[PDB]
């Protein structure tokens, strides 16, 4: 069961971290969300990448 | 003013901890009077 | 009756489970099973996987009507999607840290607003909406499966059971609360601050319909104090007409037991008087479970990964195994409780609106 | 009725669900038109009884057997009944098989007396009143060495608080007298606790319940005792127990009589129980009006006495099933209408 | 307005929406529990579809919990008596509801899986019991998460 | 136990108000202050938590009432179990009436300012609303009761013979006016009632 | 205004539920303890039960009893009007004394009518006697209404 | 200062008092004989109408707890003396309290007296003499409150 | 001061007190010699008129409990010193709550002589013997509130 | 100060519960011990003016109270001393709360008595004997009620 | 006014009641469900170290109740605000009436379970399925205490 929850840590984190990365409002767009929004999809985008090593290790099971 | 001990604020404060209390000891007294049928789980 | 449930049981779900996410992961583990049925058919089901196997496409259904409607709302994980061009703008220069509000531009094409999302009042107009939508669709449902009645009785050739039954229980539903269903249109189509009128009340206008006739304090329309007169006595003539027509009538064709009659028809009466009022309060659990299901999926966000969002220590190893962790238990309690234990509940309770609510008209 | 549903909402329900399974009057006349034990099982297979009497097969089938497998059904529902029972419910059901523990107790003690083999005197014995030490009452002769070995840590221990061993160790005279007062002693604790812990729409239909078994226990020993005892009375009185309608003015009379007339004027100042010594079976007098006492016990609904008034209806069902059987069997029909039904 | 005794009302309903909550949970999973394992030692295939009330049961501890959690981002020490007293009402709602919800559910669940091994269509029927009283513990949470959308306006 | 601290406290009340009355200080114990200056918001918000917590804490016990009994008399009979759910059903409206009364009572719930805070209407919005979701969840609860209890009866009675539950369930019409009456005179104590204002 | 306190409609509105809360509580154990003895006789000659259903309708009777005097002391109660303090302890005492009125009619419908219509099946000469009592133990709440009502029209 | 504001509040649990507890004895009164009457007319369906005398007898204690309800709500003011609040209060108390004993030896009285009267005719003038002798305390009550409400209002002031 | 406002409550809870508490003990002697008489005489019905003396003797501590309610009314005033009001609570509860006493005796030994005086007529004289024993512990309360009530408004003043 | 005016409170309530216990205490030492009499004289009537002597030493002990809530009936003044009416406070329940007792044992001791002097005749003696440790409880509480009575008004201003 | 005197009662008393009532609760699940085994393990002590799931799940309860009086200790002072002091209150009630709770149907459920489950071993994972769901209600009232102990002194003043 980790390869479905690793596929959605890919998909679901990598959108998170495209949206990060383009400023979009329901992210960054309020003052208690965070300020910088590329270096929230830096370490995003690395746990996509992570949860993508998962799902390609648990692919071949 | 109501009283400098039993004030407005400690006498109403004294109500919702005695109705939540109240609710209190009902509930223990019903998970109090909860026992097991042990006949259905013996060999006999 | 499971030729309407085919679509009904679905959408009546999906207004309580409204959720892109939620229904496009119900939607795909539906999917998978359709799929798959012929190698799931020639299988030994046991009774929870028979029971999800026997109904691989109500899933289906109810996964493809809940992302329609979670596109309606703006509910994607309780996220807003930016789509279309908002109808609400901010001020451009305000202070930090202060209350302010949105001028209307223009009306938001398809479906709720995203300006309403990190909005302090924004969960009042959700449930004004909400509320009124579980209103409307109740009423819908309602009006839509007492046609069917007039259907059978025609069927039978019943004139009698025709106007014994069908038209005093049609002009008493809708003289009430299809009256309601379009007061809540009409005040909807109405400005009520450009035209500089109050905007009524539609609990105390229904309340006042029947304690105090003929007194309306912000009136909705123009001839709204006799038309209210009339709407009244036309559902309650029909409170005694309902009662003593049908016994009335087939003791009059004798000339068979008429006690087995008369008290069948003041109970049906009974029944269906109080059924109209009680059936149209409880289809307002279509906003309950859906305002449930959206506080819940978003005070899980806000606790698991609104946490893992941070600008610094950017690449870091435990800033990054912070939001692996976070993830992994944002998404075992998703698909644990807001789609097994939570659609479950969203299940049954469509389920019970068509077992009562339309089963019984 | 508030607080029953709680520990005996599912126990009354199929209680209830095992009273409409007792037989009716056109269930009992379609049983009497049978003609063979087989016809009468083909009939019984019909009710709530249905294929009980299925691994017999019509060549081994007797008017004993059909006694043994519709009361052996009774006992096992009886154990389901009491398998989901817990508190005072539990301890309810603990008090009825008391009373065939009783009985079971003088029947075992009795088959050692007269040498009988202790494999063939525990098959007559009662299953519901089964303790875990009544085979060992084989072992001794004398009442303190059965007490004081065995039936300490049985729950009829406190019961042997008036039974005076004199070292006399056993006849079949006193064994009778050991019965009866120990059902004295059982019948007192069973109402002192009905009167105590069972709730009160249980309690009165109950203590009348319970009051008819201790009347019709003084009406027996008191009866019993002209043909086959010369006794005391000061003797007596220790064997007629103290709970009933009975007790406070006619099992004094009871005590002192003598004669079948001193029984007859003592039982003729009570209101219920006057005609019931002057014509037919006494059996049947007796039997009769427990099943009306048990008819409208099953009338008041949120009470525990209908465990009682339905096993004991049961019972009599059984009884009326094995008189029909016996009568269908041995080709005697003129007294096959003799069963009882309420119901 | 908003004086020193005041936020003792949210944290004492933040309090017991848990408590009374987890008082109905636990009765709900005891005594449907003692019917589980009372049942599945003759029959013991209904062990997993038997576990139902015992789910339920710990659904209204999560209903419970939303609305603790929800009270306490709202508690501050100079709040008013208005938000004191809606956070009260907001945790008493949810406790009331929690609590009769899980006793029901407790009372039904055990009679349930002990009719359902004798009668197999009882199933049905103490699932469809059951819901109804599940969705107690839902009409004591729309009062609650309406409370708490008036905390501060 | 319960009985001694029953005795004690009346011991304690007796002797605290005959000590406060004879030392010529008695109306020190002043209830019409004590109503006057506790905040109307507590009376308000326990009355609509009071109201919908004991609804349903009347409806689940009605549920447990004729849940346990229509599942222990469905052994023999299981044609009960779908049927008889309409009594489920009676001693369930009266939590949606509970439910549809504390919100119609938590819109009339608003911020008041301090200078008119103790107020008559202020004051009295909060004595109404609390009597109101009291005699609302009282009666609901009791409706729920018995309701429950002419239920199980009811599901017994439809396990002898078929044709009892229609004769039985006009027992259960009876039983659940209550709560509709209690939803009737719950709306009328709090009809005049404004906001906190 | 030294008699009109503001205190004054919290003991009318006690009134109005002391009046409804305890009369329906009155009406809850008239019907139910009724309604068992009604139903404990549904197998033992059911056509006695559409004719038994009397005590569960005098039961329901004491429910409106309460219901006119709830009515009527809400129907005196607004926020904009004088209200005085007599007039408050007048409405606590006039649903008062009809809500343990009705309280006490209800256990005696109760305790009667299930007793009687449980006997009912044996004897069907009782139904007079029956319907005789029930009026006696009925108008236990009616005197209790009309002393509701003579004070309400007292107090105002 | 000598009729206070809160002064009425002793006359109207006074006059509600005699409704509570007289009407709970009357209760008690019919309902446990009523039991009897119903427990015994099923064998003896003839003396059905002479066993209503300890129900009418336990009705007769709620028109004496009425007459004197209404009698003092008829004395109730809203400046009304604190000593008739007082008197009312007694009144109301002699009543109720009185007719709630009553009603529990006419309910006790009346059941094993139509238990026993249907097993002895002769038994019957016994049991009408008994519930006398128990209804006389009710009487008895409402003497006292009826020679007490008299004197509410005879010397008040201020 | 020496007589205050609510110097008459107490008076008149003593004027309710002492038929309050003394006809619920007359209710319990006469119910429970009632349930003694009326079980009994279903046998020896010749005998009732005779066995009906608890139920009189319990009939005569209510009238104990009358006179002294009136004596305690018709001293009641607006304005009476507290002693006053003290004294007349005092005789009240020294009437009520020993008469009480007196019915729980009369009622637990009246129907225990009745029904053994049917088994020996030679008991009827020990029940009556008795029975002025168990009587006499109200007139000694009747003695002690009259005493009181002498002593109430001998010497007050204010 | 010294003398208030709620100071015959205490007194009152002294005279009171002089006799108001005493008469509790003394209708239980009658009533249990009228049930043994009647009880165990159906068979032997010859024992009914024996046995009548619990319910004598049962009536005495209310006598005992008799005594006291007259001299304590006979102190009571408007103006008298918070001193007086907390001494006649004191005496009314050293009274009341022992005879009460002493009633108890009575009742006890006396039924217990009666229902086996039916069968052993010289069992009598030691029920009289035995009585008279019971009948002693509320003669020791009379003694201190009138120890008490005779100070309440002593040296008082 | 805003950090009075009597402030650190509040506080204590959550300090105490968070260990106090998940005692009790760990007491009796240790209690009953012990009760269980040592009556089924005379018959077959082959699995004695199995039926210990029960008393361990118990006494976690303990554990939670002990982190939370450690963590409300480690914020008393003397001069806390009266905020805290509630918020102490309410965090130690919310683990202490919750875990008495868990602790509870733990004993109901393992004294149940251990009793079943030596007639049919395939009950043993619907016990322990059973009693999972039995210890996150504590586990429930631990996050609720946690989540106000750190609301306790962030603002404060």
């Amino acid at each position: 069961c980790c390869t479905v929850l690793s596929a959605f840590g890919v998909v679901i984190l990598s959108v998170i971290a495209h949206l990060f990365n383009t400023n979009h409002e329901s992210f960054v767009g309020s003052i208690n969300d965070p300020e910088d929004g590329p270096a929230v999809a830096h370490t995003v985008y690395l746990a996509a990448l992570v949860y993508l090593v998962f799902f390609v290790f648990c692919g071949f099971q | 003013i109501l009283s400098s001990i039993w004030t407005e604020g400690l006498l109403m404060c004294l109500i919702v901890s005695a109705l939540l209390l109240f609710i209190l000891i009902v509930a223990l007294s019903w998970i109090s009077n909860l026992d097991i049928t042990y006949g259905a789980l013996e060999k006999s | 009756a499971g030729l309407a449930t085919v679509v009904t049981f679905p959408f009546m779900f999906a207004i309580m489970f409204g959720d892109m996410g939620h229904g496009f992961i119900l939607f795909l583990m539906a999917l998978f099973l359709v799929l798959n049925e012929r190698k799931f058919g020639a299988m030994h089901r046991d009774e929870i996987f028979d029971m999800a196997f026997t109904g691989r496409y109500v899933l289906l259904l109810m996964g493809a009507f809940s992302v329609y409607t979670g596109l309606l709302y703006n509910d994607i994980f309780s996220k807003s999607m930016t789509i279309f061009k908002s109808g609400w703008q901010w001020p451009s220069t305000f202070r930090k840290g202060e209350s302010i509000e949105a001028k209307k531009t223009g009306v938001y094409p398809f479906g709720l607003d995203f300006a309403w999302h990190g909005t302090d009042n924004g969960l009042l107009f959700s449930n004004s909406y909400k509320m009124k939508l579980s209103i409307l669709m109740g009423y819908a449902h309602m009006t839509y499966s007492f046609m069917f009645s007039y259907i059978n009785y025609r069927a039978k050739n019943s004139k009698v059971d025709i106007i014994g039954n069908f038209i005093p229980g049609l002009v008493f539903m809708q003289s009430i609360f299809g009256y309601l269903s379009w007061a809540i249109v009409y005040k909807w189509s109405k400005d009520w601050i450009k035209d500089d009128k109050p905007a009524p009340g539609l609990l105390n206008m229904l309340i006042n319909m029947f304690l105090a006739p003929g007194t309306i304090d912000d009136q909705l329309y123009s001839g709204q104090a006799k038309l209210q007169v009339v709407l009244l006595l036309a559902a309650l003539v029909c409170v005694p007409w309902l009662l003593l027509y049908k016994p009335l009538t087939l003791r009059r064709l004798n000339k068979f037991n008429f006690g087995d009659v008369m008290i069948h028809q003041v109970i049906h009466t009974i029944e269906f008087c109080l059924n109209c009022i009680s059936h149209t309060a409880s289809y307002l659990r279509l906003w309950a479970l859906s305002l449930a299901h959206a506080q819940l999926s978003s005070v899980l966000w806000d606790m698991t990964i609104s946490n893992a969002f941070s600008s610094k220590n950017s690449g870091s190893p435990l800033a990054v195994m912070k939001v692996v962790f976070l993830f992994a238990m944002w998404f075992v309690l998703t698909v644990c409780i807001l789609v097994f234990m939570e659609g479950t509940s969203a299940m049954l309770h469509a389920l019970r609106l068509h077992w009562v609510e339309a089963m019984s008209k | 009725g508030v607080y029953f549903n709680i520990d005996n909402g599912f126990i009354e329900g199929v209680v209830r669900g095992y009273r409409n399974g007792l037989l009716s009057n056109n269930q009992y006349i379609n049983l009497t038109q049978c003609d063979t034990l087989e016809d009468l099982k083909l009939q019984l297979s019909s009710t709530d009884y249905g294929n009980f009497l299925s691994s017999v097969s019509s060549e081994s089938l007797t008017t004993s057997l059909i006694q043994e497998y519709a009361s052996s059904k009774l006992y096992h529902e009886f154990n389901y009944i009491r398998d989901q029972s817990s508190g005072s419910t539990r301890k309810f059901m603990d008090y009825i098989t008391y009373g065939y523990m009783i009985d079971n107790v003088a029947l075992m003690i009795t088959g050692t007396i007269h040498d009988r083999d202790k494999g063939e005197i525990l098959q007559r014995c009662h299953p519901l009143g089964w303790f875990d030490t009544l085979p060992t009452l084989s072992v001794a002769t004398d009442l303190e060495s059965l007490y004081e070995t065995v039936l300490v840590d049985t729950p009829l221990a406190p019961y042997f608080k008036n039974c005076f061993d004199t070292a006399e160790e056993l006849d079949d005279m006193n064994i009778e007298i050991i019965r009866n007062k120990l059902y004295k002693a059982y019948l007192e604790d069973f109402y002192n606790f009905v009167t105590e812990e069972i709730p009160e729409p249980a309690k009165e239909c109950m203590q009348t319940l319970l009051g008819f078994e201790a009347d019709r226990r003084s009406i027996n020993i008191a009866l019993n005792s002209l043909q086959s005892s010369d006794i005391d009375p000061d003797l007596k009185s220790d064997l007629l127990p103290n709970i009933g309608k009975l007790y406070p003015l006619a099992t004094f009379h009871l005590a002192q009589a003598q004669d079948f007339e001193g029984v007859r004027a003592a039982l003729a100042n009570v209101y219920e129980y006057r005609g019931f010594l002057e014509t037919g079976n006494l059996e049947d007098h007796f039997y009769q009006l427990e099943m009306e006492l048990c008819r409208d016990a099953f009338t008041q609904q949120f009470a525990i006495s209908t465990v009682w008034a339905w096993m004991k209806s049961k019972e009599q069902e059984v009884r009326n099933i094995t008189w029909i059987a016996e009568c269908i069997a041995q080709n005697q029909r003129e007294r096959i209408n003799n069963y009882i039904s309420v119901y | 307005l908003c004086p020193v005794y005041a936020p003792f009302f949210g944290a004492i309903g933040c309090a017991s929406a848990i408590i009374f909550t987890s008082l109905g949970a636990a009765y709900g999973t005891a005594k449907s529990g003692v019917g589980i394992c009372a049942t599945c030692v003759l029959r013991p295939d209904l062990l997993f579809k038997n576990i139902v009330p015992v789910i339920m049961a710990g659904i209204i501890a999560i209903y419970g919990l939303v609305v603790s959690v929800l009270v306490c981002y709202s508690l501050g020490q100079k709040q008013a008596l208005y938000t004191g007293f809606i956070q009260l009402g907001a945790g008493l709602s949810v406790g009331l509801s929690g609590l009769a919800a899980g006793f029901a559910i407790g009372i039904v669940g055990d009679a349930g899986v002990r009719g359902s091994s004798q009668q197999p269509r009882l199933f049905v029927g103490m699932i469809l019991i059951l819901i109804f009283a599940e969705v107690l513990g839902l009409y004591g949470l729309i009062v609650a998460l309406l409370l708490n959308s008036r905390a501060t306006q | 136990f319960s009985h001694f601290l029953y005795y004690l406290v009346l011991i304690v009340v007796i002797v605290y108000g005959l000590y406060k009355l004879f030392t010529g200080h008695g109306s020190d114990i002043n209830f019409g202050k004590f109503l006057l200056r506790t905040s109307p918001y507590m009376w308000a918000n326990l009355g609509i938590a009071l109201c919908v917590g004991l609804s349903v804490v009347g409806a689940a016990w009605g549920i447990f009432i004729t849940g346990s009994s229509m599942i222990g008399a469905g052994v023999r009979a299981p044609r009960i179990t779908t049927k008889n759910l309409i009594s489920i059903i009676f001693c369930e409206v009266v939590a949606i009436y509970g439910l549809i009364i504390a919100i119609v009572f938590s819109s009339k719930l608003t911020v008041a300012t301090a200078e008119n805070m103790y107020s008559k209407s202020n004051l009295y919005t909060g004595y109404s609303l609390f009597w109101a979701g009291i005699t609302v969840g009282a009666s609901n609860l009791i409706c729920g009761i018995a309701v429950g209890i002419t239920g199980a009866t009811a599901a017994i009675s439809d396990a002898a013979d078929s044709a009892l539950f229609v004769k039985i369930l006009v027992i259960e019409i009876f039983g659940s006016i209550l709560g509709l009456l209690g939803l009737i005179v719950g709306l009328l104590m709090a009809g005049k009632a404004s906001e906190f204002q | 205004n030294i008699y009109a306190p503001l205190y004054a409609p919290f003991f009318g509105f006690a009134g109005c539920a002391a009046a409804m809360v305890l009369s329906c509580l009155g009406a809850a154990i008239g019907t139910a303890k009724s309604g068992i003895g009604i139903a404990g006789i549904g197998t033992f000659k059911p056509e006695l039960i559409m004719k038994s259903l009397i005590p569960v309708v005098m039961s329901g009777i004491l429910a409106i009893y309460g219901l006119v005097v709830a009515v009527l002391i809400a129907g005196n109660l607004s926020p904009t009007e004088d209200y005085t303090l007599f007039n408050g302890f007048m409405h606590l005492s006039c649903g008062l004394c009809v809500g343990f009125a009705c309280l006490s009619s209800g256990y005696a419908i109760g305790m009667v009518g299930d007793v009687g219509v449980r006997k009912y099946m044996h004897q069907p000469r009782l139904f007079v006697g029956i319907v005789l009592i029930l009026i006696f133990s009925e108008v236990l709440g009616l005197y209790g209404m009309i002393v509701a009502l003579i004070l309400n029209t007292r107090g105002s």
